């Protein structure tokens, strides 16, 4: 009962922890991309308005 | 002044040199009482080793429990630390050489066990990290063996338990009044005093108990009063260099007084100068 | 104005003139430039003046002007390195000319004058050129009258301008004239009789600290050394509400600062005075170019109002996770419509402030 | 602008200025002397000749003996001449120095003119001259004229309108100083105030931009430390300070650099130094990466590796 | 012990994964939001300097 | 001498002075000011209604843009007034606005002279003008010649 | 006033056997109770030297003060 309970809580806890850890990491990636993309769109408008 | 500054300032430097002069004095009486007091603690430990051998010639024929001190897992260690300030840099001297010895034990790679006494190196080896099973701190000027008790049997376990084979024992001292001895020892050696253990106790001392008990506890007494003496001398060193640094800091501000002497004196001349300048100018 | 703190320290209203001391080659022209963000955004009636001007600064400046969305929201005539010491004195006189067509229009007139020294020593090389004994610095002391006549004009909207514009075809109405000072000197020297008396006339006096942007902190200015009389009266009910603790850390943080004076003197309480003082100090910033949202007013009221005092306390998470709360606006910023609409203290919002802080958990 | 009075290396710094100047030179340009040591003009001119350099470059030469009418006289020659070149050569470029000569000349002239000298004596309006000329110059459509110049810093008097007024017209400010001389740095100058207006954190990135901000701080850092360190000695400090002053002696020293032209002034030439490396080692000591290399190796350092090659040897 | 720590564990980690997903939803959610923003901005620009 | 920062109810307590100098004191209670904020002066007309007792003291105001003579003028005619009140036996007690306006005022004065002025160009005799000043204000035979002493802080020097 | 920082040319030159003679040891002793007070705070434990002086000189020092409108016999 005791050791069990200890490992169970400790575990599901930690699992949650890394889970969110990744989640935030990835979210940070989608941000990273959509940032880079945003940059790209910037470059595009630049050229367009320019030669225009 | 100077202009508004160099003198208000330089005067603050007067408050300085003055302040730290009162420091030289304070930390001086501190030094005198510090060693003067610091000399006391020898007597019964001295006795303890003396007789310890004295019987221990014939008496040594029986048994030595602590001849290993603690058994070899750790080579232990011990920390004393600052309850006050202005004394000196045995944080650097002692804590430096200390970290060094630690490296020597890593060289050994054997385990080691330290215990903080005093506040500072409680915060060094806290900071510097390490293993202090017990941490003691800042007894002030009062070495007290009974105060040491909680620490005494704090360590007495593992050592007695044979955990920490040798140990490390660091105690500042005033090597001279001038010379200040930061000391560091390989503790939990068999302290191994066979001296008067040469001559069979020629006065055959009827022993109510058997020796080895008094070996344990009485030994604690010898090395302990030894500790009171050693930390005491750490205080001798302490308030000694306290007075010292106190004096030197009392010194520093003079040069500043010289410079501000160049802003109030030189910019005095300068004030005179503009005085001439617009004196003429408005004077046309 | 483009710093949240812009308002926060001292809000104001039409009619006002506040000195802001300034820093050479620090941006305190470029900072002084960085001002106009909300103004071009304001698209409201203002003016500005310059003498002895630099054609490069002129040019690139214009580049910013187009860069400034408005660029038409207000006009300025231009006076260059040859603008007469006369003309130097002239522009301050000049502004009122049609400036009435706002102030007299009952519109806010508003102006900006800078390099006033140019008008002064303008009057100097004038005066010595006049071979006329001037005040000190070879310029006559007219600056009193010169900036009495000059400095007088600022008229907050009021209807005993009852003739303003149409006279009054009402226009019976409120001539608003808000004055824009420019205060700067090498070392920012007040011993200038100009900086002396002129300093007196100031309805606000802001010291700019070269220190922040010096060690680089983008916003450089000297707070509380910056003192303006108008103040957060113009801070609206919430801005009115939440604006308090400033001088506190100006004390507290700096008060916390004092603890260092004794090496290793600190206390966990004081440690909290560097948590609020120093950490909440870590909070504030304003960029080399900073706009300010004033829906950001909420953003401010968070840290106390939200747990943002604690929430995302890491400057990593303050900047980062806070920007991720700007996300949570991306996530949820529906009501801010009604907020910047509102601009006032209502706890009803404040619920949305807490649950906002929940979105901040979601926003990390 | 190039500050400093003479003796500052205002010219001697300007020597390496001629080195790397040449390194980047590659242009249609001319230059001339003013208020100058004679044989300096002699054999220096004989270096132009030695360089065969006078080709694109005619030189008037002013000497320290010159007439003030001569001193300020060569000016309008600059005028008409530039009128020729910058238009003509859309490349027009020059460098100069020691104008505090000329400006000062105007000052003395004022009262000498019987004109009211300016306050404390200058030409009463002389700034009119200043922004008159600073006005009168442009890299032009007619042609782009790159140029640089010095004036005697009025025994390094800042409020001197020479320096004071000067701060106005210049794009980037410079100082040839006793400071790095007091520091004994190979530069022997004071940058720390100097502003590159072209440095945009956009432009700089935060490679240069960020690294720079860290400079503003660390500057304030060890800079700050000077105070109490002075007070008690530096003992009272948290060690992190010692990390700052660490990278101060070290990295600060690393700035001190081999520069080829050193060969003249410092008999040994130093090394051209590329910027990408500057970001590199900028990380390294930023990392305190090596942390081993002495400030000495850093002092007068070659590049990070060159100072790290040191770090091996030195 | 078993019952408790069990429930807590399962609910815990389940909750974990759910959370991570949520972070992703917000992730390419607000991130994609960013990309679109990039596009629109681009349009406005081309317009602007065209006007020039 | 009056030193205090803010929140005085100085207008309130002035109503207590109405309730005193007008009421709880009879002696003719007069006052004057100069160099104020325009509609805030008009708001001191609002306050003039707050006390409402404004009738005790003519309204005479400077509006600091007033030139230096203009700025510095009103006093001695004020003595043509206490030349009623104190002289009227209804003790002249008149409230006194602005020293910085007056201190700096005499500065601008002796400056305009171009004369060797007081130190830092101030009015050389401005203090002697204080001898004439307290010389004016005395619990008199006539009626107590009294004045509320509060200073436009000559920079709170 | 400043204690002997005020320095008169004449002084006890006019003072009498009681005054010159009997009254002598003032100002330096004053400097004592002053100087004796001096160190006390930062470096402390002034013995009955300074106690019995600075305070004795603080006590007598107290006996010094002579109010406005006080002549002295
Ligand atoms: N808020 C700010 N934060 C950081 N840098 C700023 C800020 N405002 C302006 N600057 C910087 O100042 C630089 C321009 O300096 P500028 O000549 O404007 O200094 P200055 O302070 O204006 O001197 P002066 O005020 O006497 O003109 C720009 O590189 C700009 O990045
Ligand atoms: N980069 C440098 N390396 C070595 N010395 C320098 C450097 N810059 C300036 N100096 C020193 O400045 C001194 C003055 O030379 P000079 O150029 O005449 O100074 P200035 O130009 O100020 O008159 C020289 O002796 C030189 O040693």
């Amino acid at each position: 009962l005791d050791l069990a309970k200890a490992s169970a809580t400790d575990q599901l806890k930690k699992a949650k922890a890394e889970a969110q850890v990744i989640i935030e990491q990835a979210n940070k990636r989608r941000s990273q991309i959509l940032d880079e993309a945003k940059a790209e769109a910037e470059q595009e408008r630049t050229k367009i308005v320019a030669q225009a | 002044a100077g202009a508004k500054d160099i003198r208000s300032k330089i005067a603050s430097v007067q408050n300085t040199q003055k302040i730290t002069k009162a420091m030289e004095m304070v930390a001086a009486s501190k030094m005198r009482k510090s060693q003067d007091r610091m000399a006391a603690s020898r007597p019964y430990a001295e006795t303890m080793r003396k007789v310890i051998g004295h019987l221990a010639h014939g008496n040594l024929e029986y048994k030595h429990p602590y001849l290993e001190d603690r058994d070899v897992k750790r080579v232990g260690y011990l920390v004393v630390s600052t309850d006050r300030g202005l004394a000196g840099g045995l944080n650097i001297n002692l804590f430096k050489k200390l970290l060094a010895e630690m490296k020597t034990w890593t060289d050994k790679g054997v385990q080691a066990d330290l215990a903080m006494i005093g506040s500072k190196g409680v915060s060094f080896f806290n900071s510097v990290g390490g293993n202090v099973v017990a941490q003691v701190t800042g007894m002030g000027d009062n070495p007290s063996l009974s105060e040491l008790i909680g620490p005494v049997k704090v360590m007495l376990q593992a050592y007695d338990e044979g955990r920490l084979d040798k140990l490390y024992i660091v105690s500042n001292k005033f090597i001279n009044t001038m010379s200040q001895v930061p000391t560091i020892s390989q503790l939990l050696p068999l302290p191994a005093s066979d001296d008067d253990d040469l001559k069979h106790k020629s006065w055959d001392y009827l022993y109510e108990p058997d020796p080895k008990a008094l070996l344990d506890t009485l030994l604690r007494r010898y090395v302990e009063s030894q500790v009171y003496q050693g930390v005491v001398e750490n205080l001798a060193s302490e308030q000694a260099a306290r007075m010292v640094a106190m004096k030197a800091a009392t010194d520093n501000g003079g040069s500043l007084i010289k410079e501000l002497q160049l802003v109030y004196n030189k910019a005095r001349q300068a004030s005179i100068t503009q005085e001439l300048t617009e004196i003429v100018s408005g004077a046309a | 104005t483009g710093y949240k703190a812009v308002d926060s320290m001292i809000p104001i209203g039409r009619g006002q003139r506040e000195l802001i001391i300034g820093d050479r080659q620090t941006g305190k022209t470029a900072l002084a430039i960085d001002a106009i963000i909300n103004q071009r955004d304001s698209g409201i009636k203002a003016i500005y003046v310059a003498i002895g001007q630099k054609a490069s600064t002129i040019s690139n400046v214009v580049r910013k002007l187009e860069e400034h969305g408005a660029l038409a929201n207000t006009i300025v005539v231009v006076a260059t390195a040859s603008e007469s010491a006369a003309l130097q004195y002239l522009a301050p006189y000049a502004g009122a000319a049609m400036g009435e067509y706002f102030r007299d229009r009952g519109e806010d007139a508003l102006i900006i004058y800078d390099d006033l020294s140019k008008q002064a020593v303008a009057y100097r090389q004038i005066s010595l050129l006049l071979r006329r004994p001037p005040g000190r610095e070879a310029f006559p002391g007219d600056v009193f009258y010169l900036h009495s006549r000059l400095l007088e004009r600022a008229a907050r909207v009021n209807a005993e301008y009852v003739e303003a514009f149409t006279k009054g075809e009402v226009k019976g109405k409120t001539g608003s004239l808000t004055a824009l000072p420019i205060i700067e000197t090498q070392a920012g020297d007040v011993s200038a009789f100009v900086p002396t008396n002129v300093i007196s006339i100031t309805d606000g006096q802001i010291f700019l600290e070269t220190n922040l942007f010096n060690a680089g902190i983008r916003p450089a200015v000297n707070p509380g050394i910056s003192v303006s009389r108008v103040g957060g009266a113009a801070q609206t009910k919430i801005m009115k509400k939440l604006s308090g603790g400033i001088r506190t850390a100006l004390a507290q943080y700096r008060e916390l600062a004092a603890f260092s004076q004794f090496a290793s003197d600190l206390d966990d309480a004081t440690r909290n005075q560097l948590d609020h003082g120093q950490k909440v100090t870590e909070l504030l910033k304003q960029k080399q170019y900073a706009p300010m949202s004033v829906a950001q007013q909420s953003l401010v009221l968070f840290a106390a109002e939200r747990g943002y005092l604690a929430d995302v306390e890491l400057s990593k998470i303050g900047s980062f996770e806070a920007a991720l709360l700007a996300y949570v606006d991306r996530d949820h910023a529906p009501l801010m419509q009604e907020i910047n609409q509102t601009g006032g203290y209502n706890d009803e919002i404040e619920g949305k402030l807490k649950g906002i802080l929940d979105s901040f958990k979601a926003t990390q | 602008g190039l500050f400093g009075g003479a003796g500052v290396g205002k010219t001697v710094n300007m020597m390496e200025l001629i080195r790397n100047i040449a390194i980047e030179h590659s242009g249609y340009s001319v230059f001339a002397g003013v208020g100058e040591r004679t044989r300096e003009g002699n054999d220096f001119y004989h270096e132009m000749t030695d360089s065969n350099v006078i080709d694109k470059v005619s030189l008037v030469y002013g000497q320290m003996n010159e007439p003030p009418g001569n001193r300020l006289r060569v000016a309008l020659t600059g005028l008409t001449m530039a009128e020729k070149f910058r238009d003509e050569g859309r490349d027009v470029l020059l460098f100069v120095d020691n104008i505090y000569r000329y400006t000062l000349a105007g000052t003395e002239v004022s009262a000498l003119l019987g004109r009211m000298p300016s306050a404390v004596g200058y030409q009463p309006t002389l700034a009119e001259e200043m922004g008159v000329l600073q006005e009168r110059i442009t890299s032009t459509k007619t042609g782009s004229i790159t140029s640089v110049q010095a004036v005697y810093v009025p025994a390094d008097d800042l409020t001197d309108p020479s320096p004071a007024t000067t701060f106005a017209h210049l794009d980037a400010t410079v100082v040839l100083s006793r400071q790095i001389a007091s520091l004994g740095i190979y530069p022997a100058v004071d940058p720390l105030d100097s502003t590159s207006r072209q440095l945009d954190p956009l432009v700089v990135g935060q490679e240069h931009y960020d690294t720079a901000r860290g400079v503003q701080s660390i500057l304030q850092r060890y800079q700050e430390l000077k105070d109490i360190i002075a007070i008690l000695g530096m003992d009272e400090l948290s060690e992190e300070d010692k990390l700052v002053v660490a990278r101060a002696r070290k990295i600060q020293r690393f700035l001190s650099q081999p520069f080829f032209v050193a060969e003249v002034f410092t008999g040994s030439p130093g090394k051209y130094v590329s910027l990408k490396d500057t970001i590199r080692g900028f990380k390294g000591i930023m990392e305190g990466e090596y942390d081993h290399l002495p400030e000495q190796a850093f002092y007068m350092v070659g590049s990070i590796e060159e100072a790290v090659e040191k770090a091996k040897k030195l």
